[PDB]
């Protein structure tokens, strides 16, 4: 634990959770590149309107942070150096599946 | 270069160069090929050194400007190799 | 969360802020991130160091006359709750003594309820009760009495007071060492008095917008201690350090004093009104709804007069 | 505007110009129950 | 090894806490004496459970140099009165 | 006033001499490097100009190679010679406003305000080519933005012909000016070695005699085409540094001779779309410039993964780039290295037991820009 | 240029084979960038023979880099530039480091490195050892929390803002 290392206020190394994953493709991509690789996606929080323009004002400290990692263990284990509570989530690869052009053509 | 200070006749204060050179090193194991290398470069220097009497095309013999720096480029290894072996 | 960014239901309209009221209110306003409409009478430059307070689009200075009517319907036409604050002491020649505590929170009381305001609330001394001395009491008295026979709802602030630094009353007894000494009618007991405080009364008016409790309740304001004025000024001058002269006088002579600094065109250092704020004590009734009942407890006077006084020390 | 007609039937729309007006894109005509607006420079065709 | 390091700690409060009046003096700061040693005390009840071997004299190196600040005129009353969160609604 | 708005150095001083300053920069840290890994190459592109803003055009030069070497790609050469000669001109920039506010410093009030009638003479070449008096993010890392006017060069001629009167002129009110010579002279000498030891850099090295500079030594444009000589200088005094500032000066106005000389037609964006955006004209009117555009533009174009340090002789020294590419478009991290870093770190042993007013001399001998410092 | 790339991969196999109590690897960057690692511990030792002449003058640190990254069992991660003069170029040598443990400082060898080690130290977590002094700089006073650490917002968790009341910042 490296919790007083940290200047983080303490609100935010316990009343929140980190959510570790690895993200889904986007589906309207055929493409599979992003797919890969865990992240560190934190839960969200309030974000209000500014009451002049509309714009989306926002309280909390570290909405947008997230970061990339090569291994689970390595994730888990790197929140746990921060003392951080955590949603451990599946890797879901696809099921292998088979395909032929022909049996299009049974019958 | 203004640090540098002009040295007459280095040819002596050489060859209490590459002396203590071979000597600070001479007890180099022949295991790393530290002693190898430098002493090969050392040795053909200074080979040089007893060849070029002369310091006006000495300078255009050991392919470094101001042999004068040179020289303490040498002073700076002697200290190394008395690292060397404090590193064994 | 709570915060400069924030944003809350009020949209307050705070008249005459520019004095020693109420940058700290629409301060504490301003932590909240609570909107303001503080409205100028004056020049725009007095009222410069306001504009920090708020958040962009927050504080909107608005110009106004107490006089026209339409014009107070000017910054009170989206107000959800208005807070009248305007009070010279000593009597403008054009703002005649008695309009300023009459008229204006009259209209403000009426005006707030055609535009059929959520909240209107109103300052008066404690001391405003009839008395023979001084004409602010009473006046004063017939606004409170007049917007509470027009905005009976509404809650009225009865502080005895203030207590800050910039203060027009500490600094004031503390700049009295000029003339040479401190003029008292006859020393002693002859009169006693208690201070509310800047930030304590400030929270404490937010708060009371904060309280669902506090609706025509006449809320008043008394400092948790009932100093002598002459142990009082004698710890005045402990903490500015100056050389304490007690000055006895008999009664009549200030106000020949009083009558003598009125003369002044610009703005006199005293006045025979003021001459009549002097030796008047406050009144110790409690059993009013007041400052704790808002939650809130005092800050001590006796920590915080140094800050207050430091700039008059040598 | 007055809607522009050519008895033709593909055409192009630039939006005035070139180089100053919108993507060129070409409107179809198919359809003579309908004007051909332009995606972009919002101008009919028929 | 703890506690060797706890003694570290209890010399930085010495030097804390006798500093402390002359915080107060020197930068006119007008916080109640007391106030600046309680809350000294404080800070130094904020990390009363740390348990790991180097973590705790890390936590004396990025101790040394507040005070290093304060007795070097560095920081000032906005940045030493900065603790206290007195703006803060509750 | 000497303290250029933005430093605190506090300082022990005796009766009246320095015994320690002791500099606090961080000042104006207005945090970039965090800044930047949120923002594509290109959206990254503005904050160099918002670094030695002085000299604004050598940092987008010292950006766009550093990403073309990751990005294996070469400008077309005309491209290379702009970047050369607004190189150039910016090297007068901050050479201009280095000798000058250093006079300024020690009270010589005057030549500033002859000079910047000039400097103002090349904002306008900056107005005219990049749309904006200074901060032109015009340079890319793909060569060049927008080709300049046609009636630029023939002006460039015009001014260039005639500056060097003025330069001279300044001349004589200060290098035979012996007051200002008694000023500076003596102070503040820095060993030839020592200088290396604490990596200074560009002028501050050619003072006390090494003959090291990069534009000779590891010449990165067409600076292999030009023809310049080095002003080495020798006590390593202030004005031997301030006699470099000059014939460094006079030596650009040499080179933009030679560019002007042999300023080949040709295109100036390279040709890969994939990298540098497509011209208007054809983006409106085929498919895939209009798709490159988009993308460029959104996504912007991805890096190979890789890491680097590219430096160029910034005016005033060597100006350091180290990035690393994660192959996204977003670049991970980029350190950039400050050359006034180095030195006002070693201004301190430089600047020991020298009188008050010297130390302020040898701040500005420094020619230290704290936007720079504080990255 | 083939060229540079054979004389760096050459120099990199020469130094590799004089001193390999520590040089884990010495890749070449296919762009002309040689750049050997350390074992933490062997900071000073390597760098130290780096000024040393062999070939190996390469004076004046251009930087103290400190990239970092989440991963790895040590996350951060030291890099030094230098630069030899006579023989023109450049080369690169890095380490590793964890969180906590105390890597010595490097100012003694590379000479110019003194500022370098309170950067690193305020923009990171990492401790140099036989430092005359780490202490903050490019933040403001007490700031408390790292930058650069790859987490950590931008935005900080703090602001600065003056307020009447208290008459303050
Ligand atoms: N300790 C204390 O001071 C105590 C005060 N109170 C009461 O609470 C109120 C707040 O006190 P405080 O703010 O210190 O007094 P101030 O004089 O500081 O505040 C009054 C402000 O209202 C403005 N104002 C009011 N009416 C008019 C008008 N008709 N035309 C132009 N300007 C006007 C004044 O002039 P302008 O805005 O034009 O500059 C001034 O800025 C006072 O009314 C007072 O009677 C009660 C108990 C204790």
């Amino acid at each position: 634990d490296i919790t007083t290392l940290t200047g983080v206020p303490e609100e935010h190394i316990k009343t929140r959770k980190v959510r570790i994953f690895v993200p889904a493709r986007n589906n309207m991509q055929s493409g599979v590149n992003n797919t890969k690789k865990w992240k560190m996606e934190f839960d969200t929080r309030e974000r209000w309107e500014n009451p002049l323009m509309g714009w989306s004002s926002t309280a909390d400290p570290l909405s947008n942070l997230v970061l990339t990692f090569s291994t689970k263990e390595d994730a888990v284990a790197f929140a746990e150096k921060n003392g951080w509570s955590f949603d451990v989530e599946e890797r879901k690869v696809p099921k292998p599946k088979s395909k032929s052009y022909g049996a299009n053509f049974s019958w | 270069l203004v640090g540098l200070a002009v040295c007459e006749t280095p040819h002596e204060r050489l060859k209490i160069l590459y002396t203590k050179i071979l000597d600070v090193l001479g007890q180099i194991p022949k295991n790393a090929a530290y002693r190898k290398y430098t002493e090969q470069i050392t040795n053909e220097k200074l080979g040089m050194v007893k060849a070029e009497p002369d310091v006006k095309k000495l300078e255009e013999q050991l392919q470094g400007g101001q042999i004068e720096e040179v020289i303490l480029q040498a002073e700076n290894e002697l200290s190394l190799a008395r690292k060397m072996l404090r590193w064994k | 969360k709570g915060g400069r960014s924030s944003v809350s239901g009020i949209v307050a309209t705070v008249f005459g802020a520019t004095g020693f009221l109420g940058r700290y209110v629409v301060n504490h306003l301003g932590r909240m991130g609570s909107q303001v409409i503080v409205p100028y009478r004056c020049e725009p430059y007095d009222t410069m160091h306001l504009r920090p307070m708020g958040d962009l689009g927050q504080i909107i200075f608005m110009e106004w006359n107490g006089k026209d009517k339409d014009s107070i319907r000017k910054v009170v036409e989206h107000s959800n709750v208005v807070i009248n604050l305007v009070g010279r002491e000593w009597e403008t020649k054009n703002f005649d003594f008695e309009d300023v505590f009459v008229k204006i929170p009259h209209a403000i009381a009426q005006v707030s309820k055609e535009a059929g305001v959520e909240k209107l609330i109103h300052i008066s001394h404690l001391n405003a009760d009839i008395k023979s001395p001084s004409r602010y009491l009473r006046s004063k008295a017939v606004g409170e009495k007049e917007v509470r026979a027009a905005f009976p709802e509404a809650t009225i602030i009865k502080p005895s007071d203030i207590f800050g630094r910039e203060d027009r009353f500490l600094n004031y007894f503390a700049s009295m060492r000029w003339f040479g000494g401190v003029p008292l009618i006859s020393l002693g007991k002859e009169t006693v008095k208690q201070p509310v405080y800047i930030v304590d009364v400030s929270k404490g008016i937010i708060n009371a917008i904060k309280d669902p409790d506090a609706k025509g309740k006449t809320f008043a304001f008394v400092g948790p201690n009932r100093y002598l004025l002459f142990d009082l000024v004698q710890y005045i001058f402990a903490v500015a350090y100056r050389p304490f002269l007690p000055y006895p006088l008999p009664h009549f002579a200030y106000r020949w004093v009083g009558r003598l600094f009125e003369v002044s065109p610009f703005e006199p250092w005293t006045t025979r009104d003021k001459v009549e704020r002097v030796h008047m004590s406050d009144m110790t009734l409690p059993h009013l709804p007041g400052l704790e009942d808002l939650g809130i407890q005092a800050t001590p006077l006796e920590l915080k007069a140094i800050e207050v006084l430091r700039r008059h020390r040598t | 505007q007055p809607v522009s007609e050519v008895g033709s039937r593909v055409i192009s729309c630039d939006g005035g110009g070139g180089a100053l007006g919108h993507p060129r894109v070409y409107i179809n005509l198919d359809k003579e129950t309908k004007t051909g607006t332009c995606g972009y420079c919002g101008l009919q065709f028929r | 090894d703890m506690n060797e390091a706890k003694r570290r700690v209890r010399e930085l409060y010495r030097a804390w806490y006798r500093e402390v009046p002359n915080t107060v003096h020197l930068f006119q700061l007008d916080i109640s004496v007391k106030q600046g040693r309680d809350k000294v005390r404080e800070m130094f009840m904020k990390n009363a459970h740390v348990t790991d071997p180097r973590v705790v004299d890390l936590l004396v190196i990025k101790g040394k140099m507040e005070l290093e600040e304060t007795i070097n005129v560095w920081k000032q009353r906005t940045h030493i009165m900065r603790f206290f969160h007195e703006t803060e609604a509750p | 006033p000497a303290a250029h708005g933005v430093l605190r150095l506090v300082m022990e001083l005796s009766g009246e001499m320095v015994r320690k300053c002791d500099p606090h920069i961080g000042l104006l840290h207005r945090g970039t490097e965090k800044l930047i890994e949120y923002k594509t190459y290109l959206q990254a592109l503005p904050y160099f100009d918002r670094l030695d803003y002085v000299s604004m055009m050598c940092n987008e030069q010292a950006y766009s190679l550093a990403v073309e070497k990751l990005l294996n790609i070469q400008p077309p050469p005309r491209a290379q010679w702009i970047r050369v000669l607004f190189g150039e001109i910016t090297r007068l920039l901050n050479h201009i406003m280095a000798v000058t506010t250093h006079a300024l410093d020690i009270g010589a009030m005057t030549p500033f305000f002859w000079m910047f009638e000039e400097r103002e003479k090349m904002f306008e070449f900056y107005e005219r080519v990049s749309g904006a008096r200074m901060h032109a993010a015009y340079i890319r890392p793909g060569g060049v933005h927008q080709d300049l006017p046609l009636g630029l060069l023939d002006d460039i001629y015009e001014f260039s012909k005639n500056f060097s009167f003025r330069i001279d002129e300044l001349e004589e009110m200060l290098t035979n000016n012996r007051i200002w010579r008694n000023r500076t002279v003596d102070i503040g000498v820095v060993t030839a070695e020592d200088a290396l030891n604490y990596g200074f850099s560009g002028v501050m090295l050619r003072g006390s005699g090494i003959q090291w500079d990069l534009r000779k030594t590891q010449p990165y444009d067409v600076y292999d085409q030009v023809e310049f000589d080095v002003p080495i200088g020798s006590r390593g005094d202030c004005y031997d540094r301030y006699l470099c500032r000059v014939e460094e000066m006079r030596q650009s106005l040499r080179i933009i001779s030679q560019c002007l000389n042999k300023m080949p037609p040709g295109e100036i964006k390279v040709d890969d779309a994939k990298v540098s955006p497509p011209k208007r004209a054809e983006m409106k009117t085929s498919m895939e410039s209009l798709i490159h555009h988009f993308k460029l533009y959104t996504e912007g174009y991805q890096v190979p993964p890789g890491a680097t340090y590219t430096a160029i002789e910034a005016p005033k020294g060597e100006f350091g780039v180290y990035l690393v590419s994660d192959g996204s478009s977003r670049p991970y991290r980029c350190k950039i290295k400050a050359p006034g870093f180095a030195h006002l770190a070693g201004l301190d042993k430089m600047s020991k037991g020298h009188m008050l007013a010297d130390v302020v001399a040898i701040i500005g001998t420094q020619d230290i820009v704290f936007g720079e410092v504080d990255r | 240029n083939d060229v540079v790339h054979k004389q760096l991969s050459a120099f990199g196999q020469y130094v590799a084979e004089i001193l390999p109590k520590y040089v884990q690897q010495v890749q070449v960057s296919c762009f002309n960038e040689l750049e050997i690692f350390i074992h933490p511990d062997g900071v000073i030792p390597v760098l130290t023979f780096l000024r040393d002449h062999t070939n190996a003058q390469f004076k004046s640190l251009a930087d103290l880099t400190a990239v970092d990254v989440p991963t790895r069992q040590n996350r951060f991660e030291i890099v030094y530039n230098l630069l030899s003069l006579r023989f023109n170029s450049r080369i690169r040598v890095k380490t590793y480091t964890d969180e906590l443990t105390p890597i010595e400082s490097s100012v003694t060898v590379y000479k110019a490195a003194n500022w370098y080690e309170r950067e690193i130290w305020d923009m990171f977590g990492v401790f140099f050892a036989n430092h005359p002094d780490l202490r903050r700089i490019l933040t403001d006073y007490g700031f408390e929390g790292h930058p650069f650490r790859k987490d950590f917002p931008l935005s900080g968790y703090v602001e600065l803002r003056y307020d009447d009341e208290v008459k303050r910042v």
